[PDB]
C-alpha cells in the first residue's frame, strides 16, 4: 500500500 | 449539576461543625512567601489548621491575600514540582531532583485542603482528571485524550484496527525514561513476557490508560493525597464530581457572551446554520452555572485566560472555542477538551438541541 502500515507500526511503538 | 447548592451547603456545615477553638498565627514575608509558609504550616499538626487563621505578613482579607499569593507560588515552576507537559498544569515526574519533594507535596495537599476547609479560593488549578483521582473516580480513555493526545491516538488505533496486518508486536510492559533512568514497568505480574494480541486488546488498552495517569508521579500523588486527607478527609468530597470540585476551589466568574460568541470558530457549520442560531439561543436562556459547566465540558476548565475567549489555548497552541457538525440527530453531543471543540450533531428542532445539550452538560463527562 505504498509502504503503508510499516510507517504507522513504527510510529505506534515509538509512542507507546 | 442537579442539586449543587445543596452539595456545598452540606460541605460548609461539615467544616463548620468540625472547627477547632483558638487560632494559629502565620508570619510570612512577601518575597520569601513559599519557604516561610512551608516551615510554619509543616511545624503545625494537621488538625491545627482547622482553627481560626491569623496571617500577619481586614483580619480575614489577609487570609485571602495569603491563599491567592501562595497559590501562585507553589504551582510556579521554580521548585520543579510541577510540569506543564501540555504546551504554552500537572505534577512534574522529574521532581525527584529535589530530595525533599515528597515533603513539599505533603504541604501542597495540606494547603489545598485548608482553602476548602476555610472556604477560600485559589487562583491556580489542576486538571479535571486530577480532580477525579482525588474523588476515587474511574479514569476513562477520554481523560487520556485530555492529557496526552498522541498517546491517545495510538491506543485508539489499536482499538479499532487489527494489529495483525500491521506487524505490531507489543507486550504488557512499558518503559519510561526520567532523568536518564529507563525504568521498566510490568502492567501485570510477569507482563513483559505476554504478547499483545487481538483477543487481549481491551485489557492492554485499559492497563496502558490507567498506567499513563500515574507515570513517574505515584509517590508524589500519594504524598499530596495523604497530606490533604489529614486536613479535609477525602470522603467529605463524596457527593461531588470533578467539575463541581473545580468550581468550589476556583470560584465562579460570569461569562461575557459577546466575547464568547465573536471568538467562536466553526467546522462544517456557519453562523447561518440553524444549529448555531439555536445553540447561541440556548446559552442566552440558561443559568450561568450551566454556562460554566459547558465551558468545562468543552474546554476542560471553568477558568478563562487573561484576555478573554480570544486567548483560548489548547494543545499545540492557540485554539478558539469550536463547534463542528458530526453524526445525526439520534447521536448525543460530545467534546474534545484538548481542542476546545464541541461535536454538535444536526438536530431537527430547537427543543431537541436544548434537551440534548443539557443532557451532555449535566450527565456525561
Ligand atoms: C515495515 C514495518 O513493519 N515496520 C515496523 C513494524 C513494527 C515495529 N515495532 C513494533 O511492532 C513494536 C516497528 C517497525
Amino acid at each position: 500500500p505504498a509502504s503503508m502500515r510499516c510507517h504507522r507500526a513504527a510510529h505506534i511503538c515509538s509512542v507507546l | 449539576h442537579m442539586g449543587f447548592r445543596w452539595k456545598l451547603a452540606h460541605f460548609r456545615y461539615l467544616c463548620q461543625s468540625n472547627a477547632l477553638p483558638s487560632h494559629v498565627k502565620i508570619n510570612v514575608s512577601r518575597q520569601t512567601l513559599f519557604e516561610d509558609s512551608f516551615q510554619q504550616i509543616m511545624a503545625l499538626k494537621p488538625y491545627d489548621l482547622r482553627r481560626r487563621l491569623y496571617v500577619i505578613f481586614d483580619y480575614g482579607g489577609l487570609a485571602r491575600e495569603w491563599f491567592f499569593l501562595l497559590s501562585h507560588e507553589v504551582l510556579n515552576p521554580m521548585y520543579c514540582l510541577f510540569e506543564y507537559a501540555g504546551k504554552n498544569l500537572q505534577i512534574n515526574p522529574a521532581s525527584t531532583i529535589n530530595p525533599d519533594h515528597l515533603s513539599y507535596f505533603c504541604f501542597i495537599g495540606r494547603f489545598i485542603a485548608m482553602a476548602l476547609f476555610h472556604g477560600k479560593f485559589i487562583d491556580t488549578g489542576f486538571s479535571l482528571p486530577f480532580y477525579k483521582r482525588m474523588l476515587s473516580k474511574k479514569l476513562t480513555i477520554k481523560d487520556l485524550e485530555s492529557i496526552d493526545t498522541e498517546f491517545y491516538n495510538s491506543l485508539i488505533w489499536i482499538r479499532d484496527n487489527n494489529i495483525e496486518e500491521c506487524g505490531l508486536e507489543m507486550y504488557f510492559s512499558v518503559d519510561m525514561e526520567i532523568l536518564g533512568k529507563v525504568t521498566s514497568h510490568d502492567l501485570k505480574l510477569g507482563g513483559s513476557n505476554i504478547l499483545v494480541t487481538e483477543e487481549n486488546k481491551d485489557e492492554y488498552i485499559g492497563l496502558m490508560t490507567e498506567w499513563r495517569f500515574s507515570r513517574g508521579v505515584q509517590e508524589q500523588t500519594k504524598a499530596f493525597l495523604d497530606g490533604f486527607n489529614e486536613v479535609v478527609p477525602l470522603q467529605w468530597l463524596q457527593y461531588f464530581d470533578e467539575k463541581e470540585l473545580e468550581v468550589m476551589l476556583c470560584g465562579m466568574q460570569e461569562v461575557d457572551l459577546a466575547d464568547w460568541q465573536r471568538n467562536t470558530v466553526y467546522r462544517h457549520y456557519t453562523r447561518n446554520s440553524k444549529q448555531i442560531i439555536w445553540f447561541w439561543q440556548f446559552v442566552k436562556e440558561t443559568d450561568n452555572e450551566v454556562r460554566m459547566r459547558l465551558l468545562q465540558f468543552v474546554t476542560g476548565t471553568c477558568r478563562l485566560p487573561l484576555g478573554g475567549f480570544a486567548e483560548l489555548m489548547g494543545s499545540n497552541g492557540p485554539q478558539k472555542f469550536c463547534i463542528e457538525k458530526v453524526g445525526k440527530d439520534t447521536w448525543l453531543p460530545r467534546s474534545h477538551t484538548c481542542f476546545n471543540r464541541l461535536d454538535l450533531p444536526p438536530y431537527k428542532s430547537y427543543e431537541q438541541l436544548k434537551e440534548k445539550l443539557l443532557f451532555a452538560i449535566e450527565e456525561t463527562e
